[PDB]
């Protein structure tokens, strides 16, 4: 891990999670042929999760979730995952230049 | 009808089609797998470490696990293959010869 | 023989319905071939702009009447009444003005539309079984009808029943009836006239009055829930509304997914 | 084709409508705007009141 | 083996004499051979009998 | 009928002339869409080769 | 479903009825009104409509 952080400098955060992301999305997928259950449940559990993260490997987590899991979900969990993530930019879009 | 079984079979040819180093591991943790299930109780008591590593190799789904390698060996194969194929090497230890 | 026609009780018919393999159906314009008694049924059918030839391999017509005629024969649906010149005919009585198709369940009594689809077992006001001893037993819906005969609700479900003729009855319990349904089953299969399937244990609910069993056949069709506990049929349901539609799920799309973050840790590198 | 609606029978063709609602979202017109504004508003406001 | 035990569905022989057996076995969901070497079977009646 | 049929016939005659390494892929896949039309639509769930 | 204001048909003997949608236009003809559902009908030419 010290011979890991002496090159990538200030990025290897950055990597780290994101390969570790895609490492987890890559074993659910894994896992997908004979439990059916996983695409619905992790997904949730993923969207949940990806709060407690910073911004700069936040935007990264879901561009990967968006590209991986769009063809195998179904379409209202699609939807309620782009009105949770835009809700906090309608907001300030309807305070700046609608309400009253 | 039912063909789980060959698609399992077909799966597990094509594994051995993409031949690494890292197959015989692979093939080590199934045969403990398949091994663990016929005798088990015989000789599993006490030692509560020692039922959490069979707990832990038992529960291990090597059927689903298998795909997983493929996808990891395909990369691994094409960027040998654009190595070899545009930039060339020195080594003589490569299997590159006979060709 | 040759059939003939007659035109006795005409006037107390509403409509005429058809026989086909025992059991009474509705009758079709496109229908080629009929055996027939009646010469009014000639224009019942010149009415519809039909045609047909007659055959004693085909179909046979019987009248809906509102008068109480004939006797009833066991294993027969309606009733059968003889000429004076020994020809027979076939008439189906009505109790109210609301006349169809009736079929009799083990219990009650439900009209239909077609028997492929719906909860008939038997369509005969009597029938007859062969008991332990291997001889004939009566049976009626009511017991008037015929001396020494068992009411139909005697009936017990899961048991083996075997009639005078070799066929065999099979029906699971039930705990619903109606316009909606609830089914339990066993490891056996069931039986009932002149169809049997296999089924495993479980519970089935069904939207529909249809016949439902336990297996992938009734499982794929429209409107039928079943599971293998009776906790198992919730999650069941539910299931569904987060699964996809179907094997779609390719995922070989990985790829994708894994050339971003290839893409980015060489671009990190760099 | 788009406006036609089919069932078994009354109760199965009610169900049928909602088919396209748990289909991925590339399987449908652009003009799909219609089911994300009658998604939208129920998890809003099945959400943020109650 | 001259010891009187509970019945279950998992077995598949007996030696029936009783005709309403054949009636109250079916109800369990079990199927069964009569063969007389197999384990015999008794009722129970409250009505003091033999 | 002649047009609707002699020209699929002429294409197939016509492919064998660019004769070519890959022709028994084609000819692979052509039994394969035959086979898998009077056959299949079945086998059920799991595995993701087949 | 109709191509033409007036038609004609072939009865069940094979001779031939016009028809037409009103019966005053033409003599001796017979209201579309009266052609029932679900029921096959021949032209002069075998054309089957239903």
């Amino acid at each position: 891990f010290m011979r890991f952080r002496r090159a990538f400098g200030e990025y290897s955060h950055v990597v780290a999670f994101n390969t570790l992301l895609f490492l987890m999305s890559f074993t659910v997928l894994c896992l997908t042929p004979v439990y059916s259950f996983l695409p619905g449940v992790y997904s949730v559990i993923y969207l949940y999760l990806t709060f407690y993260l910073t911004n700069d490997v936040s935007f990264l987590a879901h561009i990967q979730w968006m590209v991986m899991f769009t063809p195998l979900v179904p379409f209202w969990i699609t939807i309620a995952y782009i009105i949770c993530i835009s809700t906090k930019h309608f907001y300030w879009f309807f305070s700046n230049y609608l309400k009253r | 009808w039912d063909l789980t079984a060959f698609g399992l079979v077909a799966e597990w040819f094509l594994a051995y089609i993409l031949f690494t180093r890292f197959f015989y591991v692979l093939g080590l943790a199934a045969i403990m797998q398949l091994f663990f299930s016929y005798f088990a109780v015989h000789f599993i008591s006490n030692s509560w470490l020692m039922w959490l590593i069979i707990n832990l190799v038992q529960m291990a789904p090597i059927s689903a696990m298998v795909r997983m390698y493929i996808f990891f060996a395909s990369f691994y194969y094409v960027w040998k293959s654009y190595v070899h194929v545009v930039d060339g090497c020195n080594s003589s230890t490569c299997m590159m010869c006979y060709k | 023989h040759v059939m003939s026609k007659h035109t006795d009780f005409s006037s107390e018919i509403i409509g005429y319905k058809a026989i086909d393999g025992g059991v009474t159906r509705d009758i079709a314009s496109t229908d080629t071939c009929f055996a027939n008694k009646h010469a009014d049924f000639d224009t019942w059918f010149s009415q519809r702009g039909g045609s047909y030839t007659n055959d004693k391999a085909c179909p046979l017509i019987a009248a809906v009447i509102t008068r109480e005629v004939g006797f009833v024969v066991p294993g027969l649906p309606g009733t059968i009444l003889r000429t004076t010149n020994g020809d027979f005919l076939h008439f189906l009585p009505r109790v109210f003005s609301a006349v169809g198709n009736i079929c009799y369940t083990p219990s009650k009594l439900i009209e239909y539309t077609d028997f492929a689809t719906s909860a008939c077992v038997l369509a005969a006001e009597c029938t007859i079984f062969k008991d332990a001893s291997g001889k004939p037993v009566p049976y009626c819906y009511d017991t008037n009808v015929l001396e020494g005969s068992v009411a139909y609700e005697s009936l017990r479900p899961d048991t083996r029943y075997v009639l005078m003729d070799g066929s065999i009855i099979q029906f699971p319990n039930t705990y619903l009836e109606g316009s909606v349904r609830v089914v339990t089953t066993f490891d056996s299969e069931y039986c009932r006239h002149g169809t049997c399937e296999r089924s495993e244990a479980g519970v089935c609910v069904s939207t529909s009055g249809r016949w439902v069993l336990n297996n992938d056949y009734y499982r794929s069709l429209p409107g039928v829930f079943c599971g293998v506990d009776a906790v198992n049929l919730l999650t069941n349901m539910f299931t569904p509304l987060i699964q996809p539609i179907g094997a779609l799920d390719i995922s070989a799309s990985i790829v994708a997914g894994g050339i971003v973050a290839i893409v980015v840790t060489c671009l990190a590198y760099y």
